[PDB]
């Protein structure tokens, strides 16, 4: 079909901790006898790999992008490809028009305290301009991993004005647990926040 | 504000001892969120409980942690000279702080009287060489922790020049001092002997160095 | 195993500020809900500030508020305390500890000593405490370092670069009327091997940036 | 690019309303056959990656569906000599989805703009669920409110889905004390549809 | 437009069962709140059921609990109303109506009349009321229909299916001693138009399923 | 339970009238789905207002509603003739329950005085040939509404065999009523006339029909 390229934006993790980040570049829609290009940082390695899968793609990585990222500077990434006889261009910077999420971890429904079995904790994060959100979690002090909690995609939320997006996550956690007085947070990690994450802490006490 | 704890408790050995930690509805009442720390003399604090009952890995059963209401208490079984330190609970409060106790300093009765073991050196060669003399009067693996320090030049007592610490508690539960005679090097030289006496529960160990000898 | 490396520690005018670094190792401080948790000389623990995982969300203890912060870098792998506008009050150690599970401090650093103080800092001068005259019996010998005359505290002796621990005993110190600290470290060892082994004191004052080695030989008088 | 075929379920929309409704047979990658068909016309359209696709439906295949019967559509291509064959029936171990609308935070409200509420269907065995709201006795159109996908919850256990929903309104209408409703769609819910209601006196 | 046939209306014996049927058109009746709502003659209007959107979440009047089930049939757009161990009580006009944005019945039917009562059903003798004689060169004539000894209520009076209404006055039934109603329907009309005009009136008892026409014409005595 | 209305309200033409709904926290208290329906005579209800305030399609702005607590008002301002009807209020309640008012008539003063038109209707052929016999004396476009029926054989008063309806409330605000003389076609044959006789107010207007006459 039809030649395409884009360009993919860096990690969320790794640009939220302040750690090097990987910008990749891909080939959508022939043998690999191809040579990319970069313009933002000049001679700094930028490293190719295999051609992965229908019709083959070949990924191009560039290191230590994080600074001129976060500065807002345009990475562009020509490709010359053996097909053609001129290549493809694709142009990616950091976005504008942010707007910091508002998180808002909702107690569990007295529905299921009643039944006093596992009752369910909602994170809400919302009215976000970048789509790109981490959602992590706290029992007490300690991180509970991926696999005990449920986390839903960024989408888009109904507005004529400003384009916000949202994300919710369910913690499901022992109705003893919540009824001890354990603590439990969800930590909102986004570009737009000054101090790189939001957390809310909810108990029974309150 | 500070969770309260009892500024000591004792016990015989083989006893069952308890440390009280009173706090508020903000932090030990209604939460779990209570930990013990154990801090011997010299070192860091050791985390001995968390999550109220919870004991740390390599702790002893010995040790166990409760809470009623609004206070908790560590409890001690089989009390060993070996549990001599202080004790500090702490809470998380609703203000996100971590709350202290005050600090329990715990202390094993019937312990065994153990006589200072004193060792006395001269001022070095190097000290004299720089127009200053030390005599250093070093006092350890005494029980209990008091003495008192007399020093001499020749029979005559000396009280000027003499820094003397205050006994602290060793790894070992026995106590530490040391006493220092500051002399010019001609004050040194031109006496026949000097000497420290340790008194320790009426006995006295006397070191004595000279000039003119090794 | 988790390591905690507190550095920084020092004399500081009142009014003045001071940085204490704590270096991770065998653990992504991130991670973790990180604290420090200070220690005035002779009283009990007090909670400084915390800083929660991943995020740069702090919280201050008030006696602290508007004056320290707590920094976290990632890249090294370190935590920071900026300390502003200190007063005799915040004379203390100073632990960076690593928060497990439940609001529990579960591994604690070694401490770094921060001395508020008019006073200014002196350099120790170390001297060998030299071993008695019997070199040749079953009994053992004395022998130690004097460290004279400094300030602030603390002052760490090892000896042998830490090989030697067995009968180390290491005083603690005597505050003068010159208001300059003195301490001793002794060393009971074997008589007869008083000319064979070599025993060296490493003093370090990190306040005054004075490292010293002084080697303890047996008296000239000696055979 | 390889030869695959699959079926795809009939509209849980139809299926709940208690009216006709289509299962549909697609070659992702001509005339189809279908076992379960009894005089029930097939029907074809224009073939459309965008690389060889062909579709054909089957109607008012509501009652058999819902009885339980499987779903056999095989389809001769004139590419390959012999046809390919895709099953589907309605699925087993049903759980019936557990409903909770959410009253707005405490934070939004003392804003006094828009408030947000949250329906959170949960502990479903079947993905396919239906979200819709009411304010009062009105239902709100599907572009003034947003619903996530139905996503797999964890468990060691049995497989349950779980989806949310989000309607922002103005603190006015919560504070007149105006109700609002979440209704879940469900194939496991004996009366087709679960309905919460919340206002501010609760 | 929004229209509502209520239907199933009737006799029926104290603890008798009977279904209504309510034909929605012009809007999709899953896609709103539905209700019946009941009037008994003389009385006030109460409340009765509700089914909310799409399913089958009901809700009841604690005077109708455990006894009346409202159900809707989205292939046909009917609501029912299914009403079991009926009383003397429960006799009233039965509406179904359309909720709109806020609980309020936006659209309503004509209605039904259930009749609950130990008596018997009785179809209605139609008779003409023949128009008077009097020539009266530019004034009116009153014909009309007699509905005689009819039980329960009720009966409807439409002229020329409907076509003639002007001048049309349908009167409330007189009760009689014998239990019976009986009702008349009459019409003014031009009085130069009697011999060309044709006047049928359509007699509906639907508790009987009697559907009469009756002709209207001048007297035997009567020349134009 | 059910909403308090007051049983009847009267009003002058022009004037402002209010009917009001007492109701209860559960249902008007804290809520705002209040409606208002007319009811014409033998017709179904129609919505005023919804929402409190809201004024359905095609309803005037002389129709108002308002709520204060837990009671609801509405108001009507240049009352008219045609404004006579039952008024009734509903509400939601928490029940999930929509709770009617009792309803209220309205009655408009001061309307004219019309006289009954009175038409008499003998036995048909087709009932005589059935052996039954019904005079039929039907009286409309009267007001107030309130008429006595005297029917007569001959010069002589006849009750036996009369059913009058109470007087009921037509479209235009004035009341209709009829009244039926059964009798035998014996009995019906075997007098000169007879005679329907509708006393209005104090003016009686009499019809009469006869076997022999057309
Ligand atoms: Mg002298
Ligand atoms: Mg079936
Ligand atoms: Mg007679």
């Amino acid at each position: 079909c039809h030649p395409r390229l884009s360009l993919h934006r860096p990690a969320l993790e790794d640009l939220l901790l302040g750690s090097e980040a990987n910008l990749t570049c891909t080939l959508t829609g022939d043998a690999s006898g191809v040579t990319f290009t970069w313009t933002p940082s000049s001679g700094k390695s930028a490293v190719q790999g295999p051609p992965e899968r229908g019709c083959y793609s070949v990924s191009s990585v560039l290191p230590g992008c994080a600074e001129p990222w976060n500065h807002g500077k345009t990475f562009t990434c020509t490709a010359a490809y053996p097909e053609s006889k001129t290549p493809l261009t694709a142009t990616l910077s950091k976005s504008g028009n942010t707007f910091r999420p508002e998180v808002h971890l909702l107690p569990p429904p007295s529905e299921e305290l009643a039944l006093n079995e596992l009752v369910t904790l909602t994170c809400l994060a919302r009215g976000f301009s970048p789509k790109d959100v981490l959602v992590r979690w706290l029992q007490g002090s300690q991180e509970l991993p991926r696999e005990k909690y449920l986390t839903w995609a960024s989408r888009q939320e109904p507005s004529q004005g400003t384009t916000t997006f949202a994300v919710t996550s369910i913690l499901r956690v022992a109705a003893e647990d919540w009824k001890k007085g354990d603590t439990f947070s969800c930590m909102v990690g986004h570009e737009a926040l000054p101090l790189a994450f939001t957390q809310k802490t909810i108990d029974r006490l309150a | 504000s500070v969770l309260t704890q009892p500024p000591s408790v004792s016990g015989a050995p083989g006893q069952r001892v308890t440390i009280s930690c009173a706090g508020t509805s903000s932090d030990i009442g209604g939460r779990t969120y209570v930990s013990w720390y154990q801090q011997l003399p010299g070192t860091a604090p050791k985390l001995l409980i968390y999550k109220v009952t919870i004991r740390a890995s390599g702790v002893p059963d010995r040790f166990s942690g409760s809470k009623s209401g609004t206070s908790a208490s560590l409890a001690i079984t089989g009390l060993q000279a070996e549990d001599e330190a202080d004790y500090y609970c702490a809470s998380h409060r609703s203000n996100n702080n971590i709350v202290f106790g005050g600090g329990t300093k715990l202390t094993v009765l019937g312990q065994p009287k153990a006589a200072p073991s004193v060792t006395l050196f001269p001022p070095s060669s190097e000290e004299l060489q720089a127009n200053k003399a030390t005599l250093v009067c070093l006092i350890s693996d005494f029980y209990p922790g008091a003495v008192t320090v007399a020093w001499k030049a020749d029979s005559s007592p000396v009280k000027a020049g003499v820094e003397t610490t205050t006994p602290s508690k060793q790894s070992n539960n026995k106590y530490a001092a040391s006493s220092y005679l500051s002399l010019t090097p001609e004050q040194w030289k031109s006496h026949r002997s000097y000497s420290c006496q340790v008194t320790h529960e009426g006995s006295t160990v006397e070191k004595t160095v000279a000039p003119t000898e090794c | 195993e988790v390591q905690l490396l507190e550095s920084g520690g020092g004399l500081v005018q009142p009014g003045g500020s001071l940085r204490l670094s704590c270096a991770a190792s065998g653990f992504t401080s991130s991670n973790y809900l990180m604290s420090w948790v200070r220690q005035a000389p002779g009283k009990g623990l007090e909670w400084v500030s915390s800083i929660y995982h991943y995020g740069h969300n702090a919280y201050y203890a008030d006696s602290v508020k508007g004056r320290f912060t707590i920094s976290r870098d990632n890249s090294k792998n370190t935590l920071y305390l900026q300390m502003n506008s200190l007063r005799a009050e915040d004379t203390a150690v100073y632990y960076c500890a690593k928060v497990d599970s439940a609001y529990d401090f579960g591994s604690w650093g070694q401490g770094t000593l921060v001395t508020v103080s008019s006073a200014s800092t002196k350099g120790p001068s170390v001297f060998p405490l030299a071993p008695s005259s019997k070199s040749t019996s079953g009994g053992t010998a004395a022998l130690g370092c004097l460290v004279k005359d400094y300030f602030p505290e603390p002052v760490t002796v090892s000896w042998n670069s830490g090989a030697l621990t067995s009968g180390v005993h290491t005083f603690p110190a005597v505050l003068q009327s010159s208001g300059l600290y003195s301490l001793s470290s002794v060393v009971t060892v074997p008589s007869s091997s008083l000319g064979t082994q070599t025993y060296i004191c490493n003093v370090n004052h990190k306040p005054s940036n004075t490292k010293v080695d002084k080697k303890v030989e047996p008296k000239s008088c000696d055979k």
